[PDB]
């Protein structure tokens, strides 16, 4: 088949920016190539076709060139509604072939994650399971760890995590961890406690409580 | 017009199979590829096949050439894909979309090139796991701002709706995506934070509803 | 402009034509080794009518008056007249998959006159080696060769 790649595969830019995305393909395809955008929920809004044509209805700052094996979609400046993910796709050969997507994301200043930890309520603890959560509220970049210590050992292989997409107004984000022991592990250890490394803490803020 | 209407959004068993329609309108249904195109969750776009109506032509990627059929009637313009031996990994949310044909790309003149249309996409679940309703824990909160929500675990299929106050509450409120347990069920938490002035006068309550079961639990988050 | 081409296709052979009249596919050269242009009726013709001046120009449906008709090519008073645009040949597909040829893009016997269907039309000329040609009023059209 044909091997779409792009390039960058994630992209933080504020409001007025000029974006450039390429899209690489494994051989040359004639410049029949799309561009789509994809908000998260939507399905894919065309946007370019042949390289260069703009599709139906799309704005005059999305542009595309390239040629060959190598293409590119530029945005004159970029506007609120233009940040989601961008896809290419080569319509050359059979199969059709999508790229991996690019996610053109909101800059801002680094701000830090207000960290909050949730004992497990008693009522779960009867149907024999713990699920200690740990929250992360309101912070940028999205990069965090949460690491778990139970009587100060570091768990691995018992916690799952969940961030949401950046906000509509402070353009932030938020993440839970939750770290997943039966009643019978849970009632061995005392000391509960998340630590949370980001980047707009100067030292690591930890976040504990015990039994009781 | 020019317009493509999907659905069908249907749970299914591993081994089952799963018929999607896409009501076609507003172009000659004949003349362009009727694709279908899928989305893994959080994953990319993956094409699967296409059907030119007029004379049945029918092409599919490799990987689906064993499971998957698509079907034109040309008498009510609906193109339908049929996947079976269906595996987890077919979840998905299935898109049908427009794409044009070298009839199109020659004596035309119309613009409009690649996959112009695109419908609105029909969610698929293929999981072993039996319909249920989820279990609401509180996240109370802790002994000048604090922070509270609801644990709402153990649930299938998607969706689960959360709300507080009954939607009077709606600034401060997060509510994370669902992550699939590896008992085969889903759970997820909302929270939201409040002065911790007003703790103990305001009142706070999660509004969970998981119509695939039909259930519906309200609880108060109140701290100790 | 579209509803201008005739869509008669109907593989009751089996042969597959139809796939090359929208995708450019894999040209099958394996298996591979005098009729005035009149008027041609619309419903035995499937996809597009080319026709050389030598320069490669499509003909659309018409009626047996030469007004434009929009019913690809489905009722029987389509026509396409291909005596109105007169060396000088045109080709088209049938029905049921043949090249249908009078007089085709054959300038010689070694070499065609390019347009985009001549694959369609003539899958054993794939290997064959394209040019340009110009010649006198001037015509700029493309001719492949062996
Ligand atoms: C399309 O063209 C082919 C080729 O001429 C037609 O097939 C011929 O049919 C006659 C019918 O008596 C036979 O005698 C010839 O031997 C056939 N030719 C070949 C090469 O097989 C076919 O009938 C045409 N179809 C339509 C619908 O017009
Ligand atoms: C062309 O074909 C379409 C397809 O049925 C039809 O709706 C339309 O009326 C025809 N004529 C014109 C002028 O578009």
């Amino acid at each position: 088949d044909i091997q779409m790649t792009q390039s960058p595969s994630s992209l933080s830019a504020s409001v007025g920016d000029k974006v450039t995305i390429t899209c690489h393909a494994s051989q040359g395809i004639s410049s029949w190539l799309a561009w789509y955008q994809q908000k998260p929920g939507k399905a894919p809004k065309p946007l370019i076709y042949a390289a260069s044509s703009l599709q139906s209805g799309v704005p005059s700052r999305f542009s595309g060139g390239g040629s060959g094996a190598d293409y590119t979609l530029t945005i004159s400046s970029l506007q609120p509604e233009d940040f989601a993910t961008y896809y290419c796709q080569q319509y050359d050969d059979l199969p059709r072939t999508f790229g991996q997507g690019t996610k053109v994301e909101i800059k801002r200043t680094v701000a830090a994650p207000s960290v909050f930890i949730f004992p497990p309520s008693d009522e779960q603890l009867k149907s024999g399971t713990a699920s200690v959560v740990c929250l992360l509220n309101n912070f940028y970049p999205r990069e965090a760890k949460v690491q778990w210590k139970v009587d100060n050992a570091l768990q691995s292989g018992n916690s799952q995590e969940s961030v949401t997409e950046q906000d509509s107004k402070d353009s932030t984000y938020s993440l839970s961890s939750t770290l997943t022991l039966s009643k019978a592990d849970y009632e061995k250890h005392k000391v509960y406690a998340c630590e949370v490394t980001h980047q707009g803490l100067s030292s690591p803020v930890t976040k504990s409580f015990n039994r009781g | 017009q020019v317009q493509l209407v999907q659905s069908g959004a249907e749970v299914k068993k591993p081994g089952a199979s799963v018929k999607l329609s896409c009501k076609a309108s507003g172009f000659t249904f004949r003349i362009y590829a009727i694709s279908w195109v899928r989305q893994a969750p959080g994953q990319g776009l993956e094409w699967m096949g296409e059907i030119i109506p007029l004379g049945g032509i029918t092409n599919y990627a490799q990987k689906f050439q064993g499971r998957v059929t698509i079907t034109a009637d040309t008498s009510t313009s609906t193109a339908y894909m049929e996947l079976s031996s269906l595996r987890s990994e077919d979840t998905a949310v299935y898109y049908c979309a427009r794409g044009e044909t070298k009839m199109i790309t020659v004596l035309a003149g119309t613009t409009g090139g690649g996959l112009d249309s695109w419908g609105q996409g029909t969610l698929v679940t293929v999981s072993s796991a039996s319909t249920k309703g989820p279990s609401v824990f509180p996240l109370a909160p802790s002994s000048g701002t604090a922070a509270l929500g609801c644990l709402v675990k153990d649930y299938f299929p998607e969706p689960v709706t959360v709300s507080w106050n009954s939607g009077a509450l709606t600034s401060g409120v997060h509510t994370f995506p669902a992550v699939l347990q590896s008992s085969g069920l889903y759970s997820l938490s909302s929270v939201v934070t409040v002065p911790s002035s007003s703790l103990g006068t305001q009142t706070y309550i999660c509004n969970v509803n998981h119509k695939p079961s039909n259930t519906k639990v309200d609880k108060k988050v109140e701290p100790k | 402009h579209i509803n201008r081409t005739a869509l008669n296709c109907n593989d009751s052979l089996q042969t597959g034509f139809i796939t090359s009249l929208f995708y450019a596919k894999n040209v099958d050269s394996s298996g591979c080794p005098p009729r005035p242009c009149d008027v041609v009726s619309a419903r035995t013709v499937c996809g597009p009518v080319y026709c050389f001046t030598p320069s490669p120009v499509v003909v659309g449906t018409t009626d047996k008056l030469g007004i434009p008709t929009y019913n690809w090519g489905e009722n029987e008073t389509d026509v396409f007249m291909l005596e109105s645009l007169r060396w000088f040949g045109c080709t088209w597909m049938n029905s049921t998959g043949f090249t249908k040829t009078c007089g085709g893009p054959w300038i010689t016997p070694r070499c065609l006159v390019d347009y985009p269907y001549r694959l369609w039309h003539y899958p054993c000329t794939v290997n064959f080696t394209l040019h340009k040609v110009r010649m006198f009023i001037e015509h700029r059209f493309d001719a492949a060769c062996n």
